[PDB]
């Protein structure tokens, strides 16, 4: 018994640069009683969590936030690499109550034009968390999906406990025919894991597009604090950064320079793309009667490995989930943890 | 004379000991813990059939406590008769109680639950031609009906008539015991004496209510419109008195000031048959009608 | 059928619904060899037949009572429809036993507020005797089924739509069957053939009527 994946068919390109723009539903159906406070409130809790997650693993990206009230979609946080803008925008919304219908044609229409400034190297994306069961379209929506799929704006949406053929279609249509993107929950954790999975880049099988060399430079912290001064906020900041080309004091941010406009990054963001781009191989669960390895773990030292013959307890499984390229054992904890936070396979690092 | 503790016998069976009363053997492996001496049945969070357990207790008894962790148990004779009239298997409830209730089923408690499930009426009031008569599915029932001044003497000699049992059911005995057994059609007059003699001789009769022997004629001038106010306890109280399929009048203890007549008007309309309304006093009849 | 049974030799009788496979050799007076049906071997459930005898009032329901109104059953029916319109995804169809059942029940369903609610949720597309309007209804049902706003198609168990029209993933999710289609609503012509069915064959009134009623009941569900 194991629930582990067979093969990854996309470690080659990930969408390392992103412009993900999440849109919500503040409609009546969010006030129904299936999710603990309701749909409306518990949805927003996990979106906050995703927001934090989305910028941690794709901090080079931006996002905007749109609500869906009264048959009218309403932008609430602009497409920004600053999560706190969105986070604070999300804090206010839950205090208002969802209302009216989801007019998807509205929401799709403003999402498509919001992403026009998003360049070729930056990736356009839309994430619809749909929870009602009817729409109200200001126009042809196939016109918009046709317009949407034309703009190279893939769409993955997370319906609630129901399947809708149009968003079956929409995720099918935009995502290069490859319908893998109307995945829907039965459950809060299933919803929770529905949110966490939307953080990483989204490759299925990339078509050959212009791979454009991207020119930027890196900022550096300021020291003088009594000289608290800023060129990105016009306030007294006790020390910021300085763009390598503009030469203007910029507060701490991976945000672009505000005087010469080159993307400001230190080092930390790209190495998340690395383990995004080239991840590891899954720790193979060693056979119970064929392992015969050290009665411990490797990344940690976990002497629990078996009990040596116990009719049922020993014939079950030997906790030796071991990576392959290193061929080193790992307790499930490490095997899970190694595969959780630091990819950085402990055995594969030391050789 | 004519007083029955069984209807109002609720309020007892909460007293146990510690020396004689042992920890229930199910107490180790039992989702509930039926304190039989204290009569309390605490339905903790560990009961998987807590919803199933909660309903069964509400029938046979009255759940005094409904706490978030565990519930509370109380004994009600009307509940015992009502749980006896509930129809749940007396043995089946006890064992799921015994297996679920960690406290072993109390000996006195076990007898009452079985006494609920079967007693609360073992009477034999037979019915003929879809009506009520002096007979019985059991033999001690036919003896009670035949030797009855109201049931027998008020009973016409005719065994049963489709119309007479339809019409007369020595009044309406739409509350009789199991019909389709040996009995004789009773007259159109006086089930007071029928009940006033089963009163004097203590005949707890396992009774029914045959709700389309609430037929009673070509259809009256009833406007079967539901425009009268409907709000949720009344309808499921109706769903209880409407039971399976068709309108049964039961006893439905309702408050004056919360739309009491509303269930009656619906059940009167639903039968589409002649109905009378009786209120306390005539002056209240107008007030209520107003 | 006797001449084609007299003429033709190798014939096959095949349907999704044939039940029983023996009523046909009886009526049609012919010889078979492999009267074989197959069960659906599935690794999953994939569908729900339910017997809604009772309503919320725990009240047995039918269209056999009349072809008429009885606010208990009607409102009970109105309650079941409106809640089904709330729950099923795009594509839902129902089958009245008779159109004159449909016409009476629906007309006074607009009398109560039951029709406005389903109009908030889905589209409602009636079956008209003129089938150009019915066709204009059905394709707009399928189009709305393949579109977003839910489409509800309501027809007659004995009507035209049940004969050849299919209900795919989206074009059909929750079929319903209000009562069982019966025909002795009308005159004694069935009685006469049924009498023949009774005299020429060893086939009773109810067994023939329930067979036909469940023959079209089976015809609609699949
Ligand atoms: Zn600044
Ligand atoms: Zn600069
Ligand atoms: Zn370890
Ligand atoms: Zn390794």
């Amino acid at each position: 018994k194991k629930r582990t994946a067979k093969k990854n068919i996309t470690p080659y390109q990930r969408g390392i640069i992103r412009s993900l723009i999440l849109t919500l539903d503040c409609s009546e159906a969010m006030l129904e009683k299936d999710l603990r406070p309701n749909r409306h409130a518990m949805i927003i809790q996990y979106a906050i969590d995703f927001v934090h997650e989305f910028f941690d693993q794709n901090p080079i990206s931006q996002m905007g936030i749109i609500i869906m009230r009264n048959g009218l979609a309403q932008l609430v946080s602009q497409v920004s690499g600053n999560p706190q803008d969105h986070i604070d925008a999300l804090k206010s919304i839950r205090k208002q109550e969802p209302k009216g219908n989801p007019s998807l044609q509205n929401a799709l229409e403003m999402a498509r034009g919001l992403l026009l400034p998003v360049p070729a190297h930056c990736t356009r994306e839309v994430l619809i968390v749909f929870g009602s069961l009817s729409t109200t379209d200001p126009g042809d929506i196939h016109q918009t999906i046709d317009s949407l799929v034309s703009e190279k704006i893939r769409v993955k949406v997370l319906g609630l406990s129901a399947q809708v053929a149009i968003c079956k279609e929409l995720c099918k249509a935009t995502n290069y025919g490859d319908e893998s993107f109307y995945k829907i929950l039965l459950d809060e954790t299933h919803l929770k894991e529905l949110f966490n999975e939307a953080v990483t880049p989204l490759p299925v099988n990339k078509i050959n597009k212009g791979f454009t060399l991207v020119k930027m430079g890196f900022p550096t912290r300021i020291f003088e604090d009594t000289p608290t001064f800023c060129s990105c906020h016009s306030k007294l900041v006790y020390g910021g950064y300085f763009c390598p080309n503009c030469h203007s004091k910029v507060c701490s941010l991976p945000t672009v320079c505000p005087c010469c406009d080159l993307m400001l990054i230190l080092s930390t963001h790209l190495a998340r793309s690395y383990h995004h781009l080239m991840p590891l191989k899954t720790f193979a669960e060693v056979p119970t009667t064929e392992k015969f390895r050290s009665e411990d773990c490797f990344s940690c030292q976990s002497r629990f490995p078996x009990x040596x013959x116990x009719x049922x307890x020993x014939x079950x499984x030997x906790s030796r989930y071991r990576c392959e390229d290193c061929k080193q054992e790992f307790c499930v904890d490490c095997d899970v943890f190694i595969h959780e936070i630091l990819h950085n396979c402990p055995g594969c690092e030391s050789k | 004379p004519a007083d029955f503790v069984p209807d109002s016998v609720s309020g007892m069976f909460r007293s146990h000991d510690f020396s004689y009363l042992r920890l229930r053997p199910d107490h180790a492996s039992r989702p509930l813990w039926i304190s039989p001496s204290d009569g309390r049945i605490i339905l903790e969070s560990f009961s998987p059939l807590a919803e199933q357990a909660q309903d069964f207790l509400v029938t046979i008894a009255e759940p005094i406590s409904r706490p978030s962790h565990i519930h509370e148990y109380k004994i009600t004779a009307y509940s015992l008769y009502a749980a006896v009239s509930v129809g749940l298997e007396t043995d089946d409830i006890i064992s799921v109680l015994d297996r679920l209730s960690k406290v072993p089923v109390a000996e006195s408690i076990i007898n009452f639950i079985k006494g609920a499930t079967i007693s609360y009426g073992k009477v034999k009031l037979v019915i003929k031609h879809n009506r009520y008569f002096v007979e019985t599915t059991q033999a001690d029932i036919l003896q009670m009906l035949l030797n009855d001044s109201v049931i027998g003497p008020l009973r016409i000699d005719s065994d049963h008539q489709v119309q007479p049992p339809e019409d007369v059911l020595e009044r309406e005995e739409e509350d009789d015991d199991i019909d389709a057994v040996h009995s004789f059609e009773i007259a159109n007059e006086s089930v007071e004496v029928v009940k006033k003699r089963c009163q004097e001789i203590d005949y707890p009769v396992l009774e029914e209510y045959d709700f389309r022997n609430d037929h009673r004629n070509p259809d009256l001038d009833i406007d079967l419109k539901p425009s009268t106010q409907i709000r949720p306890y009344q309808e499921k109280s109706l769903s209880k008195m409407f039971g399976n399929g068709r309108a049964r009048s039961g006893i439905i203890v309702l408050p004056c000031g919360a739309g009491k007549t509303l269930v009656g008007i619906t059940a009167a309309c639903t039968i589409k048959k002649s109905v009378i309304v009786l209120c306390t006093s005539s002056v209240s009849v107008m007030q209520w009608r107003q | 059928i006797k001449p084609v049974f007299e003429r033709f030799s190798s014939v096959i009788i095949t349907s999704g619904t044939i039940s029983p496979l023996d009523m046909y050799p009886r009526m049609l007076n012919f010889k078979t060899v492999l009267q074989k049906s197959y069960a659906m071997t599935l690794a999953k459930k994939s569908f729900l037949p339910m017997i809604i005898t009772k309503g919320s009032d725990q009240v047995a329901i039918s269209s056999r009572f009349e072809i008429r109104n009885d606010p208990s059953i009607v409102r009970n029916y109105g309650s079941m429809l409106v809640e089904f319109a709330k729950i099923t995804p795009d594509g839902m169809v129902v089958f009245f036993p008779s159109y004159l059942y449909m016409e009476s029940i629906v007309s006074m369903w607009q009398t109560m507020g039951i029709l406005d609610e389903v109009w908030k949720h889905k589209l409602i597309l009636v079956e008209t005797p003129d089938a150009q309007e019915t066709s204009l209804a059905l394709e707009t049902y399928r189009k709305a089924c393949s579109n977003g706003r839910g489409a509800i198609l309501l027809s007659v168990a004995r009507g035209k739509v049940s004969e050849g029209i299919d209900f795919d993933h989206q074009y059909g999710r929750t079929v319903l069957m209000i009562g069982i289609p019966f025909q002795y609503t009308e005159s004694r012509i069935l009685k006469a053939r049924l009498e023949f069915m009774r005299e020429n064959y060893r086939i009773r009134e109810n067994d023939f009527l329930s067979f036909d009623a469940m023959r079209h009941a089976a015809q609609c569900l699949g």
